[PDB]
């Protein structure tokens, strides 16, 4: 049914608009979803014709642009780029993004996404024009946003790409970081985010991405902003952790210890507090695991700002975030005195647990009563921790040995319909088993049975 | 779906609840990446919570950020 609504569409067009056009393009759009590859066929008198449709300043009853559109986005990237190119040359696009009409702005964004160099209209101002379309805070259309946004995250892979960005565009980006406008402002932060995923040392002006201590300052007066901006700077750290960027560190590292004293100080800064509480443990949590030498930088900010141990309201969150290392060396009291083997808990054992040293200051909580007492789906959420790591498994492979029957039969396993406990308990199987024959003493034929009937049914 | 469908789930499943005007969808989504379909919804239901916490009948921009940093934390 490929080539057959194919041909069905391109003369329904150019026929007076049947009042089915709509549902025409509804349908044939999953038709292309489905098939990978396109035929053997010129895609000229369609997507020529729909050009047409979208650059006409006026428009149709009987068309749903947004369905029309759907099929040219999922058109564009199959077909070869030179004979989209052909449709749509370097100048086309030029005048599109400059049109006063959305559909058709959108269509050249999804063109320009699929572009065949990553690096073919980096000496254009094509590139400039959706950053000037991106920031301007008019522009409230979402589905023109959006297409810009995941155009540029494409093409921002290739090198030249991103000079066009943080070279030929420099000045306009840190003025937009100047205005900070809630609007503009934002989409900015969101962007840059996304960039600092395709930079590299050389090519990266602090002018850009580091924010000074007083910007973050002047942004809390508009929490909305403020709360975007950690996301950003905890997103930043994370990024840096994951892609061992350890060159980043030396610049975000100023102001991170700003955010600690915002948090901390509530008598001013009311706002920040209980209106991003949690945005900002979620950085704090990254700080943590931050490469730095003996902890330096978290260290102070505890011992300064967050008081780890000092608030009880918060103690919980701590073990449920902060790196369990730095937990179990600096705060070792605490993790001791206090984690308890619990449905309740069963969010700081996860964290907890996550360090080998860590764990063997919780281990000593731990008892196949304890385990037992709380319901099914809460048991196998801990065995199913307890088997995330080497030293966790053979203590309850050991130590604990009800509790690894609890897990297996019963009578009918079968009888758990809660998709829940079904993904734990069949996960605490699948690692589980890992472990090898070998180690997996007598519980090897009654794991390799009971999850083999999991996986099955 | 990430087309800013976030931003429609709030816009439609806001207009159901006593909610002013304003309240940009486009940013209050941004907030929400990785928040499945499913969490939006969550997050409309807290705000409102913390309208009535307080005395206002009507869910302002800020009660959504007030749940957003409550749910997706």
């Amino acid at each position: 049914v490929e080539n057959l609504l194919t041909q069905l569409e391109n003369e329904l067009n150019e026929d007076n608009l049947p009042e089915d056009i709509n549902t025409l393009l509804r349908k044939c759009s999953l038709n292309l979803v489905t098939v990978v590859s396109l035929p053997d066929m010129d895609v000229k008198p369609l997507l020529a014709t729909i050009k047409r449709f979208l650059t006409s300043n006026v428009s149709y009853d009987s068309l749903n642009y947004d369905y029309l559109l759907d099929v040219v986005d999922k058109l564009v990237p199959m077909a070869d780029f030179d004979d989209v190119l052909e449709v749509y040359s370097a100048e086309d696009l030029v005048k599109a993004l400059r049109s006063e009409i959305d559909p058709l702005k959108v269509a050249a964004c999804r063109v320009i996404e699929n572009s065949q160099p990553k690096g073919l209209f980096a000496t254009s101002n094509i590139i400039d024009i959706l950053l000037d379309i991106l920031f301007d805070e008019k522009v409230e259309n979402d589905k023109l946003i959006t297409a810009i946004e995941k155009a540029l995250e494409r093409l921002s892979t290739d090198e030249l790409i991103r000079r066009r960005l943080f070279d030929n565009n420099l000045p306009y980006l840190v003025s937009v970081k100047g205005r900070m406008e809630t609007v503009s402002f934002v989409r900015l932060i969101d962007f840059l985010t996304i960039e600092f995923q395709f930079i590299s040392g050389p090519e990266f002006k602090d002018i850009i991405f580091c924010f000074t201590k007083e910007e973050i300052l002047k942004s809390v007066e508009d929490i909305l902003v403020f709360i975007e901006l950690v996301n950003y700077y905890t997103k930043f750290l994370l990024e840096i952790r994951n892609q061992d960027k350890y060159w980043a560190l030396r610049h975000v590292k100023k102001i991170l210890p700003v955010f600690a004293q915002l948090f901390e100080d509530t008598e001013n800064y009311p706002d920040v507090r209980a209106f991003s509480t949690n945005c900002l443990l979620q950085l704090f949590a990254e700080v943590s695991r931050i490469e730095e030498d003996e902890y330096s930088l978290f260290k102070t900010m505890d011992k300064d700002s967050l008081k780890i141990g000092s608030e009880a309201k918060l103690i919980t969150e701590w073990l449920e975030l902060i790196n369990p290392q730095y937990l179990v060396k600096y705060h070792k009291d605490v993790v001791e005195n206090y984690f308890h083997v619990s449905g309740y808990s069963i969010g700081m054992l996860r964290n907890l647990s996550a360090d080998e040293e860590c764990f063997n200051a919780i281990r000593n909580k731990f008892s196949a009563e304890i385990v037992l007492r709380l319901p099914y789906l809460e048991q196998m959420q801990v065995v199913e921790t307890l088997t995330r790591y080497e030293y966790t498994s053979k203590f309850l492979l050991n130590e604990m040995p009800k509790v690894m029957g609890s897990l297996i039969g019963d009578g009918s396993a079968g009888a758990i319909i809660d998709l829940e406990t079904v993904h734990y308990r069949n996960s605490a199987l699948r690692n589980l088993l890992d472990k090898g024959e070998e180690k997996l003493s007598v519980w090897y034929e009654p794991l390799l049975r009971e999850y083999s009937k999991a996986v099955n049914g | 779906m990430d087309l800013e469908g976030r931003a429609n789930i709030f816009r439609i499943h806001s207009k159901s609840m006593s909610v002013e005007r304003g309240i940009r969808w486009e940013l209050i989504s941004r907030l929400c990446p990785n928040s499945t379909g499913a969490e939006l919804r969550s997050v409309c239901t807290e705000a409102g919570m913390f309208a009535i916490r307080a005395r206002r009948k009507v869910a302002t921009e800020k009660d959504f950020l007030k749940a957003v940093d409550k749910v997706i934390s």
